[PDB]
């Protein structure tokens, strides 16, 4: 009672935060007031209340959408229309968008009679207003009332939308172009061809290139409604004029939506017209258009016609890819590299080895870190298709040479790829060449690389067994415990932690346990409390005798040290192990 | 009892902050109170033992600070020493400063957050800390407790008595470390004097004292740093607060070193970041890290 | 003949003013019913034209005060230890979105988007408290009543909506709204940033002329205007006379101007001030976009957008000072930045001058007229003679301090606003 009155008074307050909180709790106010009172004196207070900031008006617009049950159901929802009509006219685009969204949401509760009597007049009022914000908001209210009105109202709505697309303020046309695809989905096919196609063609040749770059999405959404035979005569000429557009933004949009365009227009139209369009987009004089077109290379080549997929790829797309590899722009190479590897299964093993492999090598030895990072990220795609007997001769030297490169992200990528790679090569050959690489990663000057090599060591041990670790890996790990740089001693501790669970009980007891116990006397408190953490982590696998006999005295001795951190991390090591 | 659950809360707060998510007003209040309680006992020169990882300006860049923690290790495993500028023109200044303060509270013997020039009520209002704080909290409360917590941050740090780590530079009125000890740092930075110059100064190429290009503080030449080092018996003066293209720079014939650890500062200079690692062998190992992984309207 | 008669003046009560009322910019609305004048000090005053009733026509409306707000407060940037000047540089009226009115007002560092809305109703009532603010006990109220908006006297309020800051390391000198209703440009001395009208955290730098070494500064941007019709074409002047017309269809970064309007210099036509008096002060596009205007210190040049190597029409404003340019170099009065304005139909061109003078060149009739903006010698119901100069009034009798550095023209009428040092003058032709 009293808090609700506080909220009601709080709608009119000088504090923005308190007013916003009061508006966000409008549901309780409406519940207390009742349906009749909200319809009669609360909502009319919310129609003239447009004096607030962005957050307050946005919250009010969001709340009004879920109000249809609080005003008396779907019969009195028309009384929710004045506040939202007032909110759709405001200057803020987020508030306008939320008001439009709420009008659409409550437009599904209008009965068709109530629709044509209250909401269709609201759409006409918004689309015929003197403020272009009202018309910008009206552009998005034609797809929610069209399929549920009569033929005459449908014709009037189509005429009003056509007037919206032919407006004089660029914002209204730019908003109608966005909703042209949505409006075309609820139309009739004959009506689509007769009315939307002229509208789409007129918006696609607009004087403003910000309205032209939405005709691309309009074309994508329209080509999915027309038959395959009507695309050549109605949609395809405008798409061709849009791919070859003078503004780089329209060409960028065409390149960005090229995969959806290829899906929509059907494979024959792709192979006939879009393939030259794709080639011309990948040879564009604009770096961003080239990057956008190269982003879609593998997807477009994958969704091509299966009758001549690899043939058309090798005949047309491959030279342009060979040119894009040698490009002078960092983003184009970095975008083509992350997608080129997926082209390998389509072409097959022989075509891959003949053509793609030099490109892969040129991109692995590229001066740009992103190209190499992406190539290593996607190397598995070609590794699966050309096998392991053919990979090593051309690819293994690149990985070995690049596992020691400058950028540590590339080294990390190679570390992640290393377990899967070495799994197919067996223990016998990996030990000779790559074991030294995996051990030199542990000493790397970047903690991320040391942790990555630690996890990779776990993976290698779990792949190859425990005997190989006990013979060739573990001694090398303990060799770092005498490092003068204490970061590497912590690295040895981390390796022992990640190897304890996987290398085996008796081996942990006999080989790496003595070093963990001994390192408790390190004159750096960091290593001391990391020894405490390591003992806590390793405890569960040890047997009772070794634990209580050797670990307990050493861990307890850490509880007399001067450093607070060692004390705390030994105290919450005795209790978790139930040694207290 | 209370200490255990408080440490659990601190650990949870650090874990949540690591996910780029901010804290609540009450949590920031308690954190600032505890941090002031901890920092009131730290002297004007905080004697910190090796090994240490001296970092410089972060300037609110939170993902970049996470990259820093990915290069040199995480706390409390790696002993850090930050020198100023955790706020002010970072897009996530509140999260950066909250994470650093939480690390200092939870691992008081592992972190040492010094005081910079962008840590004061005057600077934090104009260069995007007050505005960011209002955007993220809606009130000037947590900003206020952050700024009066900034009062108790130490002015300097002495690594093993041989590395002198301060955010700014040497002072005309200060000759020895005891003069810095005599200063009263329980106040906002003044517009003049020793305390302002300890955070606003800059090393230059010309000898002797000079006028700062920023109008605040002075500049010191090679001979000033040489005299300071030979008088205080220490081998290196570490500092920050100056943008350096390579991340770190050596000045005055390897007498002082600038460590600026905020990469891609101004988003158009393209500078890298660097941190300085020390072991008991006192070897200076400088790590570097540049990355951290047309506009929409014109796209 | 066209008679231009004094209509309005706004100024201080006394004759002693400081550097906080000097009018720094004047810009009409798109529909002309409003008029903003952001004098130095960040104090923007908006003058609304008196509503012309459709029944009375014997008198036209004057411009009365309609709103007043502090656009920019004094500021101090600590990292450089100078004072950010509060002076208002450029006011640009956005096209009307709704009943509110918008404008971009910029100081030397920041650009603000102000909203001039009108309130005519206020809420009256409280549940707990009284209608005046005195609290009451909750023990006497049981029914909930919501506030009711009651009509109140018209009140105009201005509140900043977006602030575009921290993207210009030099003095912002010009802004211009793009002809697409969603973006605009801001030009400082050495770079141009393209902003979004709703994205304040990012600016896409489209022009950069900063040299690698700052000791070789040969050119600074002094103006930059978008195209009234093209969404992409925009021109920007320089201090060496170059007039670059960028075209953003070609590439994302506009490192290469599509055209370069420039008059080739010849040794026979230059003695010592080829590099100084050739700096463009402001460039204004014609309302149709076909032509373009650029005002230097002594000549007005009207370029056609196709002819890139010769001005179509050249007008001399104060060529009778050419004998005294040397005297203007020692008193630091040659570096003035005059502003030019177009007719509503691109038929007449007008620009300011010294000693309360501003000339009016007729494009078609080639007849020029020099009018005077003063009130101590003009009386009600008294015709005004078109002033003349001797090249009568001597050249040494020109008060070089009473300059007219800012001018504006009504979009669809014959009302021009001329701002003097302290007083804002509005001229309006008399039609009987």
């Amino acid at each position: 009672l009293y808090p609700i009155a506080v909220l009601i008074d709080e709608l009119r307050n000088e504090d923005v935060q308190l007013r916003l909180n009061s508006i966000k709790k409008l549901s309780t106010i409406a519940l207390a007031l009742g349906v009749e009172r909200t319809r009669s004196e609360l909502l009319p207070f919310l129609t003239d209340t447009i004096y607030d900031e962005d957050e307050v008006l946005l919250a009010l617009a969001e709340q009004l959408g879920t109000f249809t049950t609080l005003v008396g159901g779907p019969e009195y929802v028309h009384c929710l229309l004045p506040p939202l009509e007032s909110l759709a006219t405001v200057e803020e685009t987020v508030v306008r968008d939320k008001a439009v969204e709420s009008l659409r949401a409550i437009s599904h509760e209008h009965s068709p009679s109530d629709l044509e009597a209250h909401f269709v007049p609201l759409v006409k009022r918004l689309a015929g207003g003197d403020w272009f914000t009202s018309r910008t908001s009206a552009c998005g209210l034609f797809s929610v009332c069209y399929p549920r009105v009569s033929s005459a109202v449908k014709a009037e709505l189509r005429q009003y939308f056509r007037n919206l697309c032919s407006d004089d303020t660029p914002m209204v046309r730019r908003a109608a172009a966005s909703k042209l695809g949505e409006f075309a989905k609820v139309l009739e096919l004959d009506n689509v061809k007769s009315e939307i196609i002229p509208m789409f063609s007129n918006l696609a040749s607009d004087e403003q290139d910000s309205v032209r770059l939405l005709a691309v999405e309009a074309c994508v959404n329209i080509a999915q409604l027309l038959p395959q035979e009507d695309l050549e005569a109605l949609v395809m000429p405008t798409l061709r004029q849009a791919a070859e557009d003078k503004s780089w933004r329209v060409r960028y949009m065409v390149a960005d939506k090229f995969t959806e365009l290829q899906k929509a227009v059907g494979p024959e139209i792709t192979k006939t017209d879009l393939v030259p369009a794709f080639q011309n987009l990948m040879k564009d004089c604009e770096a961003e258009v080239r990057a956008a077109a190269s982003h879609k290379v593998k997807e477009f080549c994958e969704n091509l016609s299966a009758d001549c997929r690899e043939n058309v790829i090798m005949s047309q797309i491959l030279p342009c890819i060979k040119e894009l590899v040698s490009d002078a722009n960092q983003h184009v190479k970095s975008a083509l590299a992350s997608v080129i590897m997926g082209l390998s299964p389509i072409l097959g093993k022989d075509n891959t080895i003949e053509h793609l492999l030099p490109l892969f090598l040129a991109q692995l030895k590229d001066e740009c870190p992103e190209v190499r990072l992406n190539i290593i990220s996607n190397l598995d795609c070609v590794n699966e298709v050309i096998g392991i007997r053919q990979l090593s001769q051309s690819l293994l030297p690149a990985i070995v040479e690049l596992a020691e490169d400058a950028k540590w992200r590339v080294r990390l990528a190679i570390i992640e790829y290393m377990p899967l790679l070495a799994g197919q090569l067996g223990v016998e050959f990996f030990d000779e060449k790559l074991n030294s690489l995996c051990m030199a990663w542990l000493v790397d000057h970047v903690y991320a690389i040391r942790e990555a090599a630690t996890s990779n060591l776990k993976k290698l041990v779990e792949k190859f067994g425990k005997e190989w670790a006990h013979a060739t890996i573990i001694p090398k790990v303990l060799a770092m415990s005498g490092d003068p740089n204490y970061l590497h001693r912590m690295t040895t501790l981390f390796c022992i932690n990640v190897l304890s669970e996987v290398c085996g009980q008796d081996i942990t007891t006999k080989h790496m346990l003595p070093t963990v116990l001994r390192m408790a006397g390190d004159p750096v408190a960091n290593v001391r409390f990391n020894v405490a953490k390591s003992l806590q982590k390793i405890g569960p696998i040890l047997d009772n005798s070794t634990l209580q006999s050797e670990v307990k005295p050493i861990l307890e001795k850490l509880t007399q040290d001067q450093d607070v951190d060692v004390k705390y991390f030994a105290q919450e090591a005795l209790t978790v192990l139930s040694l207290a | 009892m209370d200490e255990k659950v408080f440490t659990k809360e601190l650990d949870q707060w650090i874990e949540q902050l690591n996910e780029c998510k901010q804290l609540s007003e009450s949590q920031v209040k308690s954190l600032c109170e505890k941090a002031k309680e901890i920092l009131t006992k730290e002297s004007n020169v905080q004697e910190v033992r090796c090994p240490v990882t001296v970092c410089g300006d972060v300037h609110g860049q939170f993902h970049d600070l996470m990259e820093l923690f990915r290069i040199g290790g995480k706390s409390p495993d790696t002993n850090y020493l930050f020198m100023g500028d955790y706020v002010d023109r970072g897009y996530y200044s509140v999260e950066t400063v909250t994470l650093l303060v939480a690390l200092k509270v939870r691992y008081r013997e592992r972190i040492t957050i010094l005081r910079g020039n962008h840590e004061s009520r005057q600077i934090t209002q104009v260069y995007g800390f007050y505005d960011e704080c209002l955007r993220k909290y809606g009130n000037a409360n947590v900003w206020k407790y952050f700024t009066d917590l900034f009062d108790y941050l130490p002015l300097t740090a002495l690594v093993d008595g041989q590395i002198f780590c301060l955010h700014g530079g040497l002072s005309p009125s200060i000759d020895t470390l005891d003069h810095i000890r005599a200063l009263d740092r329980l106040q906002e930075v003044p517009h003049e004097g020793p305390m302002c110059d300890l955070l606003w100064s800059d090393p230059d190429d010309r000898g002797g004292w000079g006028i700062s290009p920023r109008g605040a503080g002075y500049t010191f030449g090679q001979d000033i740093s040489e005299t300071f080092n030979h008088a205080n018996g220490l081998t290196l003066v570490s500092r920050a607060h100056q943008l350096v293209m390579e991340g770190y720079n050596w000045c005055h014939d390897r007498n002082v070193v600038t460590i600026f650890s905020a990469p891609n500062y101004c988003y158009r200079c393209g500078n890298q970041a660097a941190i300085m690692e020390l072991d008991d062998t006192l070897k200076y190992s400088f790590l570097q890290f540049d990355p951290a992984p047309t506009p929409d309207y014109f796209l | 003949d066209i008679q231009w008669c004094f209509s309005q003046v706004k100024g201080a009560v006394d004759d002693d003013v400081a550097e906080a009322d000097i009018i720094s910019t004047v810009e009409f609305n798109h529909s002309g019913e409003l008029l903003a004048t952001g004098d130095k000090g960040g104090r923007v005053v908006i003058f609304q034209q008196e509503q012309e009733n459709k029944i009375q026509s014997h008198s036209r409306g004057e411009y009365n005060v309609y709103s007043t707000f502090q656009s920019h407060e004094p500021e101090f940037d600590y990292l450089k230890s100078l004072e950010i000047e509060e002076k208002i540089n450029k006011i640009r009226w956005l096209p009307q979105k709704n009943a509110a009115q918008f404008l971009l007002s910029t100081n030397d560092k920041t650009i603000k988007l102000w909203k001039i809305s009108e309130r005519d109703k206020r809420p009256e009532g409280y549940n707990l408290k009284e209608e005046d603010g005195r609290y009451r006990d909750p023990t006497t109220v049981t029914t909930l009543r919501v506030p009711v908006f009651r009509p109140m006297d018209l009140m105009v309020e201005a509140s900043p909506r977006r602030i575009f800051a921290n993207a210009h390391t030099y003095h912002i000198n010009s802004i211009s709204i793009n002809s697409d209703y969603e973006t605009y440009l801001s030009a400082d001395d050495l770079r141009i940033n393209l902003w979004h009208l709703e994205i304040t955290d990012r600016s896409f730098n489209i022009v950069d002329i900063k040299p690698a070494n700052m000791e070789e500064l040969t050119e600074v941007i002094t103006a930059a205007e978008f195209h009234p019709n093209s969404c992409n074409t925009f021109v920007y002047s320089s201090s060496k006379g170059t007039i670059r017309l960028c075209d953003m269809r070609a590439s994302a970064l506009c490192d290469r101007h599509s055209k370069l309007f420039e008059e080739p210099e010849d040794p026979s036509n230059r003695s010592f001030f080829s590099e100084i008096i050739s700096s463009i002060s402001d460039v204004k596009f014609s309302h149709s976009g076909r032509y373009m205007m650029t005002r230097d210190y002594l000549s007005v040049k009207i370029w056609d957008l196709n002819m890139e190597n010769r001005p179509v029409e050249t007008y001399q404003v104060h060529e009778y000072l050419r004998s005294k340019l040397c005297s203007l170099y020692e008193n630091d009065c040659i570096f003035d930045k005059f502003e030019c304005c177009w007719n509503g139909s691109d038929s007449v061109v007008m620009t300011g001058s010294y000693n309360n003078f501003f000339r009016m060149f007729d494009r078609n009739t080639k007849r020029d007229i020099t009018l005077e903006a003063s009130r101590e010698n003009n009386k009600p119901r008294t015709v005004l003679k078109p002033r003349k100069v001797c090249a009568e009034i001597s050249v040494d009798s020109l008060d070089f301090n009473k300059k007219i550095l800012h001018t504006a023209w009504h979009p669809k009428e014959n009302i021009i606003a001329v701002a003097t040092t302290n007083n804002l003058y509005i001229f309006q032709d008399k039609v009987n």
